[PDB]
């Protein structure tokens, strides 16, 4: 299987900004894009963002386009995420996922590991 | 030999108001003898840039271009909704004219979940000795998503055809459909027909199915 | 000179040049400038002169056909597409352009007339391409022996010899009338010495004499005076008027 | 002003030869020359040849030399082009544009174009369509709306026009690009989304027309449970 | 030009002429000659 891990998150204050990171090693970093996912406690999943090989800007859903920023680092096999002016919605667990399809425009969603965020 | 041009990137996606660029290259240094065309789906091409760095009559200042020798660039200061089209570079250093592979640009937006539907065949169709089943994906984004057949909970392949639409100008979404076909004997052989879908904005894979009696 | 797109011999392109400091060394110093022929002036002396107006005409012609670009000459170009005045003053600059303006059985951009009803007047242009009738039969279309089409193309092919290779030509027409001078060389202007026998050069008007504050009322449009025998008696300073 | 007008779509079997034309109007024919450009379904442009009627010179692309021939005349102020021994790959649109780079300043850029002419190569012949509705299931309804559709099949050649309620219904109408069968016959699909309560109370009908033979077809749609 | 003895393009005919007056208004320009074209030299130069 493919390994994965995240860093950051934890208790935060509403109205501020937060940073997150995810990285992988020992495997290809291009043929599958690295994406982000979210889950409120006991509720459905929500996709956050993803960065492709070309790095042409960003990509978002409706609820996160106006508040998030994402970036990827091919030279280090790591990916970062941003949140601005945190809101009450920011009490959830994120996940680091790979668009597990070979050089595809779409994606097969698979998550390896995640972390928690909680606005105090 | 004939001069061949390469257009890169082959596809583009940007939201209205964003800066976008297009590039076209020739195998050997041409003496700035290059032009650009815009062609809407099924419409006649329109001249935008005639010389390597000059604009045609009536072309908005929104469009610009530059380059010399082997490589050239074509840039738009601000994308607009009318920009859903394919742009071609035309080289005329020598009479054996070539037309670029064309760069396809579309409007970027946020993820939109598909609307999934399934169609069972009707009696008038079945009486011909053949049957078909149609699965539909409507008004979704990004470009494409998988559609799979799991008749009798067993995967099937090669027995279906797919058709897709252009970008929806009202909401920049897309629609896709798959049509399975079988003979009446093989049509009756099975007992459950199911269409499965997977898309970025969905929380989990989606399934649509119907039994023989319904 | 660097205009990537030159005009045909017929309907030639002309640019009005005025109010500039002209440096001709950038031109005749270049080796690829194959021909630099000047009439009424020498290339070496161009940088030290002043001109009231300068006209830059350009076109593309055959390599062996550049001979026709000269005052009072006769021939297809000298009569029906571009004719220079007999007393023409200026410079004619030409160079090979086969690498830029040639295609095998192509290069239809450049066209030239072969015959005309009457010879063109100096610096005359004719953009029309209406069918030329024989006069004895009314016509509205090409009919071979009558109703001729005037324009024809060189069809420059790289396989052609030098005699038919395309040559890129420019004509610098000069006017040497006295002040005001719109185009002048990069010659530096010194201080104005007065009440002393000095050598002066007012916009190319060289001479020796004593410069004194004049008391004759020149009208605003007058900038240069003459005495009997056309000798220059007074001149207005171009720097302070 | 100057305009170019092309002929209507033409169809014939593989191995035959196709004639196309495009009228030249405005200005003067002596000032005109014509080119020929191709657009087959689903890719970019392609060029065939070039003609200068008043100079008598013509050229063809290496991939079209011999198979294509170009002619024009001033009496009709028209250009004619012919292609022989068509393959199935020759299915494409034909474009003629006021020729370019012919003189001082005018550049090898195609400025003025015709409206186009579709040509398709297939073993099939002209005949009408086959139509049958779809029977959407009640359980598949979502958002209080039901998707209704109709299929058009076994027709040749295109164009074919499909509308709902003869054009009276347009909200939620969706149509998919046509497909070509191995038998040489085209096909089409269309759907419309309507509220589950509006249907039944108000009639919904899909209308079809095969213009090459002008066969008008309309049919009702009804869900089932 | 009025003989029509050429009878073919293969092994085409050729003629050389000297010491005469060539009145091209009649030669190769009567009614039967429907079409005409020239290269390099204008029709007028033929007469003059
Ligand atoms: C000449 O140019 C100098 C430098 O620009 C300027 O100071 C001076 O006023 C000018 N005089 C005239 C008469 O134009």
């Amino acid at each position: 299987q493919v390994q994965l891990q995240e860093s950051g998150g934890g208790l935060v204050q509403p109205g501020g900004s937060l940073r997150l990171s995810c990285a992988a090693s020992g495997r290809t970093i291009s043929r599958y894009a690295m994406s982000w996912f979210r889950q409120a406690p006991g509720k459905e999943r929500e996709f956050v963002a993803v960065a492709r090989r070309s790095g042409d800007g960003a990509f978002y859903a409706d609820s996160v386009q106006g508040r998030f920023t994402v970036s990827r680092d091919d030279a280090k096999n790591t990916v970062y995420l941003q949140m601005n002016s945190l809101k009450p919605e920011d009490t959830a667990v994120y996940y680091c996922a790979i668009d597990s399809d070979t050089f595809y425009s779409g994606s097969y969603d698979y998550w390896g590991q995640g972390t928690q965020v909680t606005v105090s | 030999g004939d001069i061949q041009m390469t257009q890169s990137p082959s596809s583009l996606s940007a939201s209205v108001g964003d800066r976008v660029t297009i590039t076209c290259r020739a195998s050997q240094g041409i003496s700035s003898w290059l032009a650009w065309y815009q062609q809407k789906p099924g419409k006649a091409p329109k001249l935008l840039i005639y010389d390597a760095s000059n604009l045609e009559t009536g072309v908005p200042s929104r469009f610009s271009g530059s380059g010399s020798g082997t490589d050239f660039t074509f840039t738009i200061s601000s994308l607009q909704p009318e920009d859903i089209a394919t742009y071609y570079c035309q080289q005329y250093d020598n009479l054996p004219l070539t037309f670029g592979g064309g760069t396809k640009v579309e409007i970027k937006r946020t993820v939109a979940a598909p609307s999934v539907f399934i169609f069972p065949p009707s009696d008038e169709q079945l009486k011909s000795g053949t049957a078909s089943v149609v699965c539909l994906l409507n008004n979704f984004y990004p470009r494409e998503a998988k559609v799979q057949w799991k008749v009798d909970n067993a995967l099937q392949s090669g027995n279906s055809q797919e058709s897709v639409t252009e970008q929806d100008s009202k909401d920049s979404t897309y629609s896709l459909s798959s049509t399975l076909t079988l003979s009446k004997a093989d049509y009756e052989k099975h007992k459950v027909y199911a269409c499965e879908v997977t898309h970025q904005g969905l929380s989990s894979p989606v399934t649509k199915s119907f039994n023989r009696g319904e | 000179f660097n205009a990537t797109r030159f005009a045909s011999v017929y309907a030639w392109n002309r640019k009005r040049i005025s109010n500039c400091v002209a440096d001709y060394s950038v031109l005749y110093n270049l080796a690829p400038f194959f021909t630099f022929k000047c009439y009424g002036v020498s290339p070496t002396k161009l940088n030290d002169l002043c001109f009231t107006n300068v006209y830059a005409d350009s076109f593309v012609i055959r390599g062996d056909e550049v001979r026709q670009i000269a005052p009072g000459q006769t021939g297809n170009i000298a009569d029906y597409n571009y004719k220079l005045p007999d007393d023409f003053t200026g410079c004619v600059i030409a160079w090979n352009s086969n690498k830029l303006d040639s295609k095998v059985s192509g290069n239809y951009n450049y066209l030239y007339r072969l015959f005309r009803k009457s010879n063109l007047k100096p610096f005359e242009r004719d953009i029309s391409t209406e069918i030329y009738q024989a006069g004895n039969k009314p016509c509205n279309g090409v009919a071979g022996f009558n109703c001729y089409f005037p324009l024809r193309s060189y069809s420059f092919r790289p396989t052609y010899g030098v005699g038919h290779q395309p040559y890129r030509v420019v004509v610098l027409s000069f006017e040497l009338l006295h002040a005001p001078a719109t185009v002048c060389g990069p010659k530096k202007s010194t201080n104005l010495v007065k009440n002393k026998c000095v050598n002066f050069n007012f916009n190319g008007l060289k001479g020796t004499g004593v410069l004194t504050e004049s008391n004759k009322k020149f009208l605003p449009f007058q900038q240069f005076g003459r005495d009997i025998a056309d000798t220059t008696d007074a001149v207005r300073d171009p720097q302070t008027l | 002003q100057v305009q170019l007008v092309q002929s209507g779509a033409e169809v014939k079997k593989p191995g035959s030869s196709v004639k196309v034309s495009c009228k030249a109007s405005g200005g003067t024919f002596s000032s005109y020359a014509i080119s020929w450009v191709r657009q087959a379904p689903g890719q970019g442009l392609e060029w065939m040849g070039r003609i200068i009627p008043i100079f008598g010179t013509a050229n063809y692309a290496q991939k079209f030399q011999g198979r294509v021939t170009i002619t024009a005349d001033e009496s009709t102020s028209t250009a004619y082009m012919e292609l022989s021994s068509l393959r199935s790959e020759d299915t494409a649109v034909y474009y003629c544009a006021s020729l370019a780079s012919y003189s001082s300043g005018w550049e090898d850029v195609f400025d003025i174009w015709g409206q186009g002419t579709m040509v398709t190569v297939s073993s099939a012949s002209t005949k009408g369509p086959s139509v049958f509705p779809l029977a959407p299931s009640s359980k598949s309804t979502s958002g209080g709306t039901a998707a209704l559709g109709c299929l058009v099949k076994d027709y040749f050649p295109e164009p074919v026009t499909v509308s709902w309620n003869s054009g009276a219904l347009t909200s939620g109408v969706h149509t998919f690009p046509a497909v070509l069968q191995s038998s040489g016959l085209y096909s089409l699909s269309s759907v419309v989304t309507v509220p589950s309560s509006s249907l039944g109370t108000q009639t919904y009908i899909c209308n079809v027309n095969h213009k090459p033979s002008n066969t008008k077809v309309d049919k009702k749609v009804e869900p089932k449970s």
